């Protein structure tokens, strides 16, 4: 019921390592600021999973934070030379990014991640795999996908693609095909654990596990509402800090609460913590999952 | 484990070959019938590839013979004791009046009770009237008013649901080993249905079932055990009746959530001039609980808790007859050409022949490295696998005969080539 | 009033640890509130059944009574329980919210 759907816990960075463009309104990402990279991220009708989940991180944060890799390269242009790796895993892709803007990135196969790049003056259309001529133009990247990131080191480079029935989903090329084979876009579940591939999904049992961590509280600057504040800036049980900070029991059962002699309020937020999942019978825990629109190739015959 | 008992052949239809460069590789798509075993009997199913090194086994564990209860309409039900609040007001004084006192709607609270504050309990609110004059405090001679507001509250901490069951479905507690080695335990029960790894199963035959449980309710208590009662199911409530004041979930029993059903007019109310006393006389159901606590002697079953999964059960006996359909769905199977070596051995041999139970076997094989091992006879009646481990462990099989002086020698190859072993053992008839 | 059942009550004296003495009491399947905790009755195998034919007549100050006839539900008249309130101040007082059957006075 808390309404901090703005406040990014750890550092709150979102632009990418490609087009370090929008760096001047998004540092740090917090109630201000109009970042085209974040905005669509709470529009009704378009991600309601990030929706539900968004106490946690994303994706450019996950990247920022040494969770996620990046391919190489990391942001293929669109207009340089013949041929990238960067387009067999975009034209399979269906999506609807709005208009006005430039770049759009989205999750590879390698486990890492690789966008894409359109020189100025280009942007998207209406599918956004292929970047045309031309509000203006918004310097930043539109999310492709409907997923979220989180803090995890939990090691699954032992798992592929739990799908049967199916021939080449995306550009993953499992099994053969010796009759007829479907094409139509349907969507379908993943989880990309730690120095893995793309790994897909069946069945999800999804679940909330809170815990008493630091990137799980959020808090506004109180000053004659809701304001930046740094959460870091908080002191421990008895230790030290430079300002001061206050909350409720989850807050002050674990940092230092002052009451009304401080300058910001510290609240739990509903659902962050650590969310876990059930593959293949066993319970791991994943690193952004999410669902693509992707070519499904199930064998009919 | 006294390891598999039937243990059938796969048909070519439902096998195929799809090899990649001399690792050759199948898939099983398809259904394939095989006969379950009894109680500690196993049903492995061994797959042939191209060749006759290639081996795998499919054996699905047996645990007994269970009859699950369906469970069908359930309630959540509970001791609670009123907690009456009175408020003697005088006439014509606020709300206190001679009109409004006595007609007085259980769903509506005034400004005599609205400071008390709002909770989601089972609450009423209703209004009598006492006597006035200066015997006891009004300066009018009308006699005075007296709102009441009680409110349930349950003074215990435990919570119990009460159901029933419409049938009673033959469960089949099977688990079912992979073939690369991710053991899974599941269950089977008439004509049910699972996810497995490598597909799923269903139920064919299951010629045992036992009609008429209407006329009984079950009763789950969480931590402790059930219990039986003899009567039949309580749907509409009544005073006078166990299953009055009933909810939905354990905390419309624990925190009395006003979402739960009741009878109106359910709570007396003894006034006293300034005393005040609403009690109720709700059934504990606890003496039930006491009373009919399992298990208990009914017709000729007996009835107890269940293992792992959280339901009642029935102890029967007799034997497991019923058929497995294997449903495979597609599933990759690899198996590397090239085994380890290993020498088996031979320890004992005792049991029984051509009966459910059949004879288990003591085989004591020594390899050193992590396979299988097949073995078969001369004329093509029996089929041994046992997954090989680098180490001396004791293995062994059901083994079923026709005879009881036994004496036959098995072809094991655990490597691809077949070597000789001799067996014997003396058996006794059971059927 | 009538009675439907009759509840076989034990009026009992619960003496708590402390020293406070309660005087409550149990009939059938009730339960009341002590210092302690509170208390409830088990076995009850003591009841008697068919009252529905016998009403009651309750009088402040003085004894009770008993009819040989059922409850009176509905009024009409030449029958016991005719004119009928729901409070005290209803009949000494008479109040107009009280229930009777139309036609009731003669005029001569």
């Amino acid at each position: 019921e808390d309404p901090h759907l703005r406040n990014r816990p750890g550092k709150g960075h979102n632009y990418i390592d490609g087009m370090t463009q929008e760096d001047a309104t998004c540092k740090p990402v917090t109630y201000a600021g109009a970042c085209s990279s974040f905005d669509v991220l709470l529009e009704k009708g378009k991600f309601p999973l990030f929706q539900s989940y968004a106490h946690h991180r994303t994706l450019l944060e996950a990247v920022h934070d040494t969770i996620i890799a990046k391919a190489d390269p990391p942001s293929c242009d669109l207009q340089s030379a013949h041929g990238n790796p960067c387009m067999k895993e975009k034209l399979v892709m269906k999506t609807h990014c709005p208009n006005d803007y430039q770049s759009a990135h989205y999750l590879n196969n390698d486990g890492k991640m690789a966008s894409v790049k359109c020189p100025p003056k280009y942007e998207l259309t209406e599918d956004c795999n292929f970047c045309r001529q031309m509000a203006s133009l918004k310097k930043g990247s539109y999310p492709l996908q409907d997923l979220f990131c989180q803090s995890s080191e939990d090691d699954g480079s032992k798992l592929k693609t739990k799908m049967k029935g199916v021939c080449e989903v995306g550009v993953q090329a499992l099994k053969k095909c010796d009759g007829q084979l479907s094409t139509a876009h349907e969507v379908v579940p993943f989880a990309v654990f730690k120095n893995s591939k793309k790994v897909y999904l069946d069945k999800l049992d999804l679940k909330t596990e809170e815990n008493l961590l630091p990137d799980s509280f959020v808090c506004f600057e109180h000053k004659g509402e809701l304001k930046s504040f740094d959460i870091s800036q908080c002191p421990k049980i008895g230790g030290h800090g430079s300002k001061k900070c206050t909350g409720d029991a989850a807050f002050c059962s674990a940092y230092e609460c002052t009451a009304q002699y401080a300058n910001a309020y510290c609240s739990h937020a509903n659902g962050s913590g650590i969310v876990q999942i059930q593959v293949s019978g066993v319970w791991k825990k994943p690193l952004c999952v999410g669902y693509e629109r992707v070519v499904v190739k199930r064998e009919l015959s | 484990d006294p390891g598999c008992s039937e243990l059938i052949q796969a048909s070519s239809r439902i096998t195929t070959c799809s090899t990649e460069g001399v690792n050759t590789k199948c898939r099983l798509s398809g259904t394939a019938l095989i006969r379950a075993g009894s109680v500690g009997a196993e049903a492995c199913l061994m797959l042939k590839g191209v060749k006759e090194d290639q081996t795998k086994f499919l054996k699905i564990k047996t645990v007994s013979s269970e009859l699950s209860c369906r469970e069908g309409q359930s309630y959540w039900t509970g001791s609670f004791s009123p907690k009456c609040l009175s408020s003697r007001r005088c006439h014509l004084v606020g709300e206190c009046h001679v009109n409004r006192c006595l007609s007085w709607r259980d769903n509506e609270t005034s400004a005599e009770f609205s400071f008390v504050g709002e909770s989601t309990t089972m609450r009423e609110n209703k209004c009598f009237e006492q006597c006035g004059g200066w015997g006891c405090g009004c300066f009018n001679v009308n006699p005075s008013c007296l709102f009441v507001h009680t409110y349930l509250q349950s003074v215990r901490k435990e919570a119990l649901r009460v159901f029933n069951c419409i049938d009673w479905v033959h469960k089949l507690t099977l688990e079912i080993t992979d073939f690369d080695g991710s053991v899974s335990t599941i269950d089977l029960g008439a004509s049910s249905s699972r996810f497995t790894n490598w597909g799923s199963v269903s139920l064919s035959l299951d010629a045992e079932g036992i009609s008429g449980s209407n006329s009984f309710s079950f009763i789950e208590s969480p931590g402790k055990g059930y219990a039986i009662v003899d009567e039949p199911f309580s749907e509409i409530p009544r005073q006078g009746f166990l299953g009055e004041i009933r909810c939905n979930s354990e905390s419309s029993v624990l925190s009395a959530h006003e979402s739960c059903l009741r009878a109106p007019n359910l709570i007396s109310y003894k006034p006293m001039i300034d005393q005040l006393e609403c009690t109720t006389n709700l059934i504990d159901p606890f003496v039930v609980f006491e009373r009919g606590s399992l298990p208990q002697t009914r017709n000729d079953k007996t009835f107890a808790a269940s293992k792992g999964n959280r339901g009642v059960q029935a102890f029967s006996k007799g034997s497991v007859q019923a058929d497995l359909t294997l449903m495979f769905d597609n599933f990759e199977v690899d198996f590397v050409g090239a085994a380890v070596s290993c020498d088996a051995a031979f320890l004992n041999l005792t049991g029984c022949y051509s009966c459910n139970a059949g004879a288990r076997v003591c085989l004591s094989i020594t390899s050193t490295g992590t396979g299988s091992l097949s073995a078969h006879n001369k004329d093509g009646s029996l089929h041994i696998v046992l997954p090989s481990e680098n180490g001396t462990k004791d293995q062994c099989q059901i083994l079923h005969f026709t005879v009881p002086e036994v004496e036959e020698e098995f072809m094991y190859s655990c490597d691809g080539d077949e070597r000789p072993l001799l067996v014997k053992g003396t058996l006794i008839a059971i059927d």
